[PDB]
């Protein structure tokens, strides 16, 4: 929210670099459960946490795709069988 | 008396020039070795340093005190910070002139203060003109895009240094609105 | 500024393919349409 909060100033590049490096692990976390079906979590900084067979859980970002990742990871867990 | 005027005028005033917020800078003025001749030149020179301190104080006061966030446009807003941003870049040649004087004083310090007033005479006109432009914005608590008009009527000017100085700052204030326009449109 | 329209755009195109493979995998193997 600090990014949309100020962009028209000269402090925009420094904050842009800081957000660019602060989103580096989370994108890999997202990159895991889709492309390997490996739900990875370290300290609970990932937004969505963990017969009927699944006991995975759920909960700024687009909420249109936030539920979509929760269903996209479990689909990979189905194809492994 | 040569170096000390630079130390006062730079915005880091000494104890010879006791800064008040109701008189600005004032020399100590209680000597049997101070003459009326120095007095008038000093009093002319005092205005410029008082203006510079008020300018830098304004810029510091409204830039670097919040991230970007009262909702009142006279105290807060992106247009005002863009104004401060233009003002410091306008303030740059004053600093250049002060350093320029300093080098020649290190070469030979026996140069007169009249030459300093003679050099600094061009900013002596420019500073009071822009002073009222910032003072109106602070006084009337002007919100948003109306701030753009307030400089604008004063940037159709009839003196080249004043008009050219305000015009660039108005370009900065244009740019921030353009950036928001690049989203909403 | 940063938006999610340059990151989520190469992702949903893969999410759709994954879901299409799953709905295909249902019918061709467990024959739910037949069920």
């Amino acid at each position: 929210q600090e990014a949309l909060h100020n962009c028209s100033n000269e402090h925009y590049p420094v904050l842009l670099s800081l957000l660019k490096t602060s989103c580096e692990p989370y994108t890999r976390f997202i990159h895991d459960w889709v492309y390997s079906g490996v739900f990875r979590d370290a300290y609970g900084e990932f937004m969505i946490q963990v017969k009927l067979y699944w006991t995975h859980g759920y909960v700024v970002f687009l909420k249109h795709i936030a539920h979509d990742i929760y269903v996209c990871g479990k689909t990979i867990n189905l194809l492994k069988l | 008396m040569i170096h000390e005027l630079l130390l006062a005028l730079s915005g880091y005033p000494g104890s010879i020039f006791t800064w008040n917020k109701r008189s600005g800078l004032q020399v100590s003025q209680d000597f049997p070795f101070l003459h009326p001749s120095e007095t008038s030149v000093l009093n002319r020179l005092c205005r410029l340093g008082t203006d510079y301190i008020r300018f830098t104080e304004f810029i510091e006061q409204y830039t670097g005190h919040v991230q970007q966030q009262q909702g009142q446009g006279g105290l807060h807003g992106i247009y005002l910070r863009a104004f401060c941003t233009g003002l410091d870049s306008v303030l740059q040649p004053y600093r250049q002139a002060l350093l320029d004087l300093e080098q020649e004083f290190l070469g030979d310090p026996h140069l007169s203060i009249s030459h300093v007033n003679y050099f600094l005479d061009q900013f002596q006109l420019l500073f009071p003109s822009v002073m009222v432009v910032v003072e109106q914005i602070k006084s009337q608590k002007i919100h948003g895009c109306q701030i753009l008009e307030t400089v604008y009527k004063h940037s159709c000017g009839g003196l080249p240094p004043v008009r050219s100085a305000l015009e660039k700052i108005l370009a900065v204030c244009h740019g921030v609105m353009y950036k928001q326009l690049s989203a909403w449109m | 500024v940063l938006m999610k329209r340059s990151i989520t755009a190469p992702l949903a195109a893969h999410i759709s393919l994954v879901n299409k493979a799953a709905v295909d995998y249902f019918f061709v193997e467990l024959h739910l349409e037949a069920h």
